[PDB]
């Protein structure tokens, strides 16, 4: 989890769109869809192979 | 960096430095001088023998 | 920090050794991985070892023999113990042990976990002091001063002994690194008067900035809780060994 973060304004979630995105920085391109993975308490995000 | 305070070699930070002439131009700030073997990074040595 | 205490029952300890299967493994970064593979190199304790053993009781002629000697501290520590009435609360981490150097202490109060770091006066025998079943005083050091580190966390435990049979086992895995103390640990209750054969895998717990010289420990056995003016002490056993 993020415990000190820089000064940026939040916007809206904007789904089935290629898009461009920033989670707490970690930033990208692509297509935001509802998701059914599970993820342990304090993991932040997943990668594959 | 051998005997008082010393950074690890894949250190990942900022360093910040100032100037305290008008309120720190006092007695009472000691350095270590003398000592068997250099100190491991972000140890400390506070022992006056 | 009350202070004092003095055990003229004791003899000499025994330093049994055992075997120890393949125990000892720990979660050895913090990246998470899904379906791989990997070659690591590390610290590790190797399979099938000698390890050695320690005990505590009350034999039989008016007298109780601890075992809490000095131990080293190289490239890390491997412990277990075998208990039953909540007995060994904590360690002490150093390098003299005395009042010309700092020093470290983890211990149990049966109410909160403690850490500190400062300019310790040992006593000849550290040890907590229960009231039948009241947490009484507490003789580990008269003195502490010049102190850097304090921090505690709540964790109330039962102090009321459930003698006979052994009815946990708790593992520990003790690292130091770039002035951070590394603890992993694991527990598990059993019913049994060995170390069961098995593979187990410790889980992080604690990571603490100390910043201090550590290559020697000993172990504080507060067992002497359950009378009343005269104080003496249940059955435990505990193992140690080494990393390579
Ligand atoms: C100093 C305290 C100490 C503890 C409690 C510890 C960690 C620890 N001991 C646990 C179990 C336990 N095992 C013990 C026994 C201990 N009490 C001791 O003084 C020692 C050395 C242990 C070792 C584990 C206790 C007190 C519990 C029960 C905790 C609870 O009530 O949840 C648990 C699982 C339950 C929980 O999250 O509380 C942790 C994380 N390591 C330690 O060194
Ligand atoms: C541990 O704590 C004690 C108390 O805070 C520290 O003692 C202090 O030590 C300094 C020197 O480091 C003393 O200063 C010296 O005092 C003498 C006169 O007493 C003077 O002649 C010297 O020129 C110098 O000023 C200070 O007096 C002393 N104070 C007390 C109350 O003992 C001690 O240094 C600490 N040890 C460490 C470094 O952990
Ligand atoms: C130490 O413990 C290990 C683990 O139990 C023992 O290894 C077993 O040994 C037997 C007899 O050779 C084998 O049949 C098992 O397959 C082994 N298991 C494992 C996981 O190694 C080892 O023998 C023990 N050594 C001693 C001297 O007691
Ligand atoms: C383990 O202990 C046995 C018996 O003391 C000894 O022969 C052996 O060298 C020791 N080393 C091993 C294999 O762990
Ligand atoms: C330190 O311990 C020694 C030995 O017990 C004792 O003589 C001395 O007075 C102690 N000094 C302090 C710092 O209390
Ligand atoms: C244990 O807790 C009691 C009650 O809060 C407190 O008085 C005492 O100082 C504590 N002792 C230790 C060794 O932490």
């Amino acid at each position: 989890p993020a415990t000190v973060c820089g000064p940026k304004q939040s916007t809206d979630l904007v789904k089935n769109k290629c898009v461009n995105f920033n989670f707490n920085g970690l930033t990208g391109t692509g297509v935001l869809t509802d998701s059914n993975k599970k993820f342990q308490p304090f993991q932040q995000f997943g990668r594959d192979s | 960096a051998d005997y008082n305070y010393k950074l690890p070699s894949e250190f990942v930070g900022c360093i910040l430095a100032w100037n305290t002439r008008t309120i720190d131009s006092k007695r009472g700030f000691y350095y270590r001088l003398f000592r068997h073997g250099n100190i491991r990074p972000y140890e400390r040595d506070t022992s006056n023998v | 920090q009350d202070g004092c205490a003095t055990l003229s029952t004791k003899l000499t300890p025994t330093q049994l050794q055992v075997n120890s299967t393949r125990r000892g493994f720990y979660y050895f970064d913090d990246i998470y991985r899904s379906s791989l593979r990997v070659l690591v190199p590390g610290y590790f304790l190797p399979f099938g070892t000698n390890i050695t053993r320690y005990q505590a009781q009350v034999i039989n002629w008016t007298a109780i023999f601890f075992d809490n000697p000095v131990i080293p501290f190289n490239d890390g520590v491997y412990f277990a113990a075998l208990e039953h009435s909540n007995v060994v609360r904590g360690w002490i981490f150093g390098t003299t042990l005395d009042n010309t150097t700092q020093s470290a202490i983890v211990v149990n109060n049966a109410t909160h976990i403690l850490i500190s770091v400062c300019y310790f006066n040992v006593c000849k025998e550290p040890m907590f002091a229960v009231s039948n079943f009241k947490p009484y005083k507490s003789w580990v050091y008269d003195r502490a001063n010049n102190c850097t580190f304090n921090r505690a966390y709540p964790l109330n435990i039962s102090t009321t002994p459930e003698p006979g049979k052994f009815k946990a086992l708790r593992e520990q895995v003790f690292r130091y690194q770039d002035g951070f103390l590394y603890i992993y640990h694991s527990y598990e209750s059993i019913n049994s008067d060995t170390l069961p054969p098995g593979f187990s895998v410790l889980k992080p717990m604690l990571k603490l900035p100390l910043g201090l010289n550590i290559t020697r420990f000993r172990v504080v056995m507060a067992m002497h809780s359950l009378t009343t003016s005269n104080f003496n002490t249940h059955s435990v056993n505990y193992f140690v060994g080494h990393l390579k």
